[PDB]
RNA sequence: UAUAGCUUGACACUGAACAUUGAUUGAUGUUCUAACGUUGACCCGUAAUCCGGGUUGCGGACAGUGUCUGGUGGGUAGUUUG
RNA sequence: UGCGAAUGCUGACAUAAGUAACGAUAAAGCGGGUGAAAAGCCCGCUCGCCGGAAGACCAAGGGUUCCUGUCCAACGUUAAUCGGGGCAGGGUGAGUCGACCCCUAAGGCGAGGCCGAAAGGCGUAGUCGAUGGGAAACAGGUUAAUAUUCCUGUACUUGGUGUUACUGCGAAGGGGGGACGGAGAAGGCUAUGUUGGCCGGGCGACGGUUGUCCCGGUUUAAGCGUGUAGGCUGGUUUUCCAGGCAAAUCCGGAAAAUCAAGGCUGAGGCGUGAUGACGAGGCGCUGAAGCAACAAAUGCCCUGCUUCCAGGAAAAGCCUCUAAGCAUCAGGUAACAUCAAAUCGUACCCCAAACCGACACAGGUGGUCAGGUAGAGAAUACCAAGGCGCUUGAGAGAACUCGGGUGAAGGAACUAGGCAAAAUGGUGCCGUAACUUCGGGAGAAGGCACGCUGAUAUGUAGGUGAGGUCCCUCGCGGAUGGAGCUGAAAUCAGUCGAAGAUACCAGCUGGCUGCAACUGUUUAUUAAAAACACAGCACUGUGCAAACACGAAAGUGGACGUAUACGGUGUGACG
């Protein structure tokens, strides 16, 4: 549920916390955690290689199943559980052969609920199966873009494709960017939308709650000097120049997106 | 062990007060082994050559101070100390 | 106040240590040049 | 005045068959696999998320790389500014 | 090959000049000893300082500065008989402490591999890598210097081998455990302290002090046994499915039979340890008392419980299940007996004269202990244990400088400016405006009482809580019971001083207004701000082999993320 703070400190006025009841309470499953240590915007190098990370509070990453291999086995949602890791909540499910596994938490999917994954699947929101089966029209979500590589598209909180045409071997999907995509239809998706939709709603009211998440302070390259930033400095506040990056790439409007080993698979662009 | 490794493990006996006061109280003796020699071998080595039962052996190594010999500056070399204590019914033998 | 020299012998030896001017080649090529020179001392271990 | 980067075309890796078409030779488009890509799946080395090989699938003469080349290029460099 | 210059280079020597200074204003005085010589050394009695330290002990760092004897050449900001100085000798004792060793984090290296003019870069398998996880000891005594190491007593852990009685053992594999966040709080405790009792000694240089008086002590560990406050968790049985790559008797799921309990963890308490040690004192010997109540930790139960979002290591040790293989064999289990636990450090300084600062330097330096009286308090004042008087002194008592105290009348008239000073300052109760984002403003402003004595009440409200009585397997049990101890606050009456928040400690307040919303960051060493950041807002690029960034490339971050995400840019809460 969404609710607003008090403005009893000054830190508190302006936050707006989501905090879900049916989440479940207490350490996540044992066996299904890994180690996951922080970067910090450093690769093998040790240079900074993206600004604004570090710090922030530690987080074991649940191993989350986007592949959804486990066909002709039906599972029972046991506990939503919070994920540290993405913006979406996860669902312990149980597996009629005793398995558990980690799946993304669709809309309205609540504890105690059966989902299946297959060919001969039925459509109800939490089932995987290939895009050639499921009707056109529909939303779908963790939608695959190789026939068994895993799950990447709409993998946020509240985010969802629909397949607005199916079309020989290929499925045209409308991404949650606007995007119309052609995938394949031997591909695999989940029915319906992922939940925590009313994560957009949060405000986070204190430089220190963008702390906690691994954000560093953005200083603007206006107020750098002219050795640090294209920006540079000046005598008072002086731009007197087109907007760039800090490496002199021209930002607001020009296109970055240079891959014609992927353009046939684009069938129109965003707006 | 070898009889020719215990003959050499031995260096001399340390003469001092703290030794002869614990030589006629706790019953032990100190002596200066070879830097490399284990409590095994000073224990063979002290009942094969002294032919007194040993009871248990303590050892700790000494650093070497420095000194002036004239106008050069010197190092003393290292040496361990062995407290050899032996049984209640037994003596020493000085050969 | 707090000096520029805060001994740590662990990194001492980690940074200016014998095996560590050994690992690299500029490290065997400073070395050489110490033994060139008649250094008493290479390294800085003890 | 140059240059990194970005970007355009030509030649090489780089093929096949057909239709339209500008002049025996080019361009366009549609299919195919055998070059090539695969940070898709499985198996082996192998009690290994590296790597190599095999099968299969998807792309496919595209992408990408090399030489030449037009543009851009204070991002960088050397300089001048009596 | 010729020197007077080059703020020329090197060495020696003048000048200022016997001048500044002799390094925190915590402080010294005297008697004796030694000595050539004593303010500085030792001994003795007084005085002052610290005492969340200027005490005690560790890890780093140093390496002999540790103890003893001897010397005063040089060093010590003076002298020196003294020293962290010179010389010689002595001193560091571990199965239980640490290293070492087993296991891993970040990270490093890296067989093959990929990439790269070369040198080399990345990186798999592996191997290193603590600041983390893994077996085990305590009390007393002893040296000039070591002790949890040596002695006494009393313990504990691990592994090898041999014998006896039973027995399916076995991983480079599977599962469990290891195993983990912040904040809040109280239930029981303990360390510890106060008092009472008991024991030993005293009857006070000056008015009283045989008593309700004074002084000191009144201690005892590890380990073993018992298993309590509390915490977590239903147990046993059988049939099945096969998810954990193979198997599984283990974990995972399902179904029924059953019993209202079972198991794990767990401070503290008591017995033993201990007829011992220690023990004030008395004569190397002996050595009495050695109990109770109350108060109470930031330490333990507690890796607990509650709650919250920012969602809070790994692996090994350990337990458990089997594959290959081995079936009077091996191996495992239980008992006993022996053997082994190697090597390295151990001295000393660690709020410092010994480490980092060129110094015997008013600076810095991680961790543990934490007494009494007041006090909320680890603040503060005075003290205990303990450690010190800070390595130049003696005189006088000018200007002037430094750090302070007081000050008539006035009270900011000073000055760039109330700079600096002066002033407020606590608890409890009453009371408190504009404005407001409804939370604040606010401790607004302002006011009243505060000491001691007696009574209520020979100590009340409250807390703790003994003996006895009753009940039940019979106990570290329940009810009762209230002795004893402990113990605020309030009122009334009285009383003393100029003054009772009496010392130290301890907000100055209000009004208008610019800037930035705020908490924060910033030019280490002249600028802490209106500057930066910030939550929020908008634009923009990016469909994943993402944009973008570091890399000749491989490769890596982005991100083990997927448009409710990521990067860049500008603005900067909110209306
Ligand atoms: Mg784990
Ligand atoms: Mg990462
Ligand atoms: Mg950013
Ligand atoms: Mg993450
Ligand atoms: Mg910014
Ligand atoms: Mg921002
Ligand atoms: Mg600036
Ligand atoms: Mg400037
Ligand atoms: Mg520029
Ligand atoms: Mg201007
Ligand atoms: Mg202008
Ligand atoms: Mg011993
Ligand atoms: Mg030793
Ligand atoms: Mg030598
Ligand atoms: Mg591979
Ligand atoms: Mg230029
Ligand atoms: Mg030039
Ligand atoms: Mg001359
Ligand atoms: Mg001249
Ligand atoms: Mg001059
Ligand atoms: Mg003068
Ligand atoms: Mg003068
Ligand atoms: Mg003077
Ligand atoms: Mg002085
Ligand atoms: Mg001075
Ligand atoms: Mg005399
Ligand atoms: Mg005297
Ligand atoms: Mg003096
Ligand atoms: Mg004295
Ligand atoms: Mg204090
Ligand atoms: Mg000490
Ligand atoms: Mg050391
Ligand atoms: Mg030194
Ligand atoms: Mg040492
Ligand atoms: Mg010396
Ligand atoms: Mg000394
Ligand atoms: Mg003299
Ligand atoms: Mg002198
Ligand atoms: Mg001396
Ligand atoms: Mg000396
Ligand atoms: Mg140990
Ligand atoms: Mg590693
Ligand atoms: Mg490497
Ligand atoms: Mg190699
Ligand atoms: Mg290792
Ligand atoms: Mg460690
Ligand atoms: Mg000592
Ligand atoms: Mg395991
Ligand atoms: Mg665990
Ligand atoms: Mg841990
Ligand atoms: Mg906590
Ligand atoms: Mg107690
Ligand atoms: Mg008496
Ligand atoms: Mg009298
Ligand atoms: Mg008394
Ligand atoms: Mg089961
Ligand atoms: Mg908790
Ligand atoms: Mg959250
Ligand atoms: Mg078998
Ligand atoms: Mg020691
Ligand atoms: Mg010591
Ligand atoms: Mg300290
Ligand atoms: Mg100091
Ligand atoms: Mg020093
Ligand atoms: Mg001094
Ligand atoms: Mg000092
Ligand atoms: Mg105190
Ligand atoms: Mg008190
Ligand atoms: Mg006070
Ligand atoms: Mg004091
Ligand atoms: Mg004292
Ligand atoms: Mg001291
Ligand atoms: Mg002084
Ligand atoms: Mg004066
Ligand atoms: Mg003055
Ligand atoms: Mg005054
Ligand atoms: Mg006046
Ligand atoms: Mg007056
Ligand atoms: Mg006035
Ligand atoms: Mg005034
Ligand atoms: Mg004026
Ligand atoms: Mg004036
Ligand atoms: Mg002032
Ligand atoms: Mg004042
Ligand atoms: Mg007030
Ligand atoms: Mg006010
Ligand atoms: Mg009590
Ligand atoms: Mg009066
Ligand atoms: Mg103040
Ligand atoms: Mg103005
Ligand atoms: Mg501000
Ligand atoms: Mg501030
Ligand atoms: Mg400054
Ligand atoms: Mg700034
Ligand atoms: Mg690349
Ligand atoms: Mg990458
Ligand atoms: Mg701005
Ligand atoms: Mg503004």
């Amino acid at each position: 549920a969404v609710v607003k703070c008090k403005p009893t400190s000054p830190g508190r006025r302006h936050v707006v916390k989501v905090v879900n009841p049916e989440l479940h309470k207490g350490k996540p499953f044992a066996p299904l955690l890994e180690k996951n240590s922080k970067s910090g915007g450093r690769n093998n190098n040790g240079r900074i290689t993206t600004r604004h990370i570090g710090g922030g509070h530690k987080q074991a990453y649940r191993i989350v199943d986007f592949k959804r291999n486990k066909d002709g086995i039906p599972a029972v949602v046991e506990r939503l559980e919070y994920d540290p890791n993405r913006s979406a909540n996860i669902a312990l499910v149980l597996y009629k052969d005793g398995e558990r596994r980690y799946i993304l938490a669709p809309k309205g999917l609540k504890a105690g609920d059966q989902i299946q994954s297959g060919v001969d699947a039925a459509i109800k929101p939490g089932n995987t199966l290939p895009m050639r089966n499921i009707p056109v029209g529909s939303t779908v979500h963790n939608v695959e873009m190789k026939p068994g590589k895993g799950g990447q598209l709409a993998r946020s909180a509240g985010t969802y494709v629909q397949i607005v045409a199916r079309d020989g071997a290929y499925v045209t999907l409308r991404l949650r960017s606007g995007e119309m995509r052609k995938v394949e239809a031997d591909c695999r998706a989940t029915l319906g939308e992922v939940g925590n939709a009313e994560h957009m709603l949060r405000v986070l009211g204190k430089a220190g709650a963008a702390r906690w998440r691994g954000v560093r302070p953005t200083v603007r390259g206006t107020a750098m000097n002219p050795v640090d930033h294209p920006h540079g400095g000046g005598e008072g506040r002086n731009f007197g120049k087109h907007p760039v990056t800090p490496w002199g790439v021209q930002t607001k409007g020009k296109k970055t997106r240079s891959n014609k080993r992927t353009d046939k698979f684009i069938v129109r662009r965003r707006s | 062990i070898r009889e020719e490794r215990l003959l050499k493990v031995l260096r001399a006996p340390h003469v001092s007060e703290k030794a002869s006061t614990a030589m006629e109280k706790s019953n032990t003796i100190v002596l200066k082994v070879a830097k490399d020699a284990t409590k095994a071998e000073i224990k063979a080595a002290v009942q094969k050559l002294f032919e007194v039962e040993v009871e248990v052996v303590n050892t700790l190594v000494v650093k070497g101070k420095v000194k002036r010999h004239g106008q050069r500056i010197g190092r003393r070399s290292d040496w361990k100390k062995a407290y050899v204590t032996l049984k209640e019914g037994q003596n020493l033998d000085f050969v | 106040m707090k000096r520029t020299f805060q001994p740590s012998v662990l990194k001492r030896n980690r940074s200016h240590g014998f095996r560590a001017r050994m690992a690299t080649k500029n490290g065997r090529q400073v070395l050489a040049r110490r033994r060139a020179k008649g250094r008493a001392r290479l390294t800085v271990s003890k």
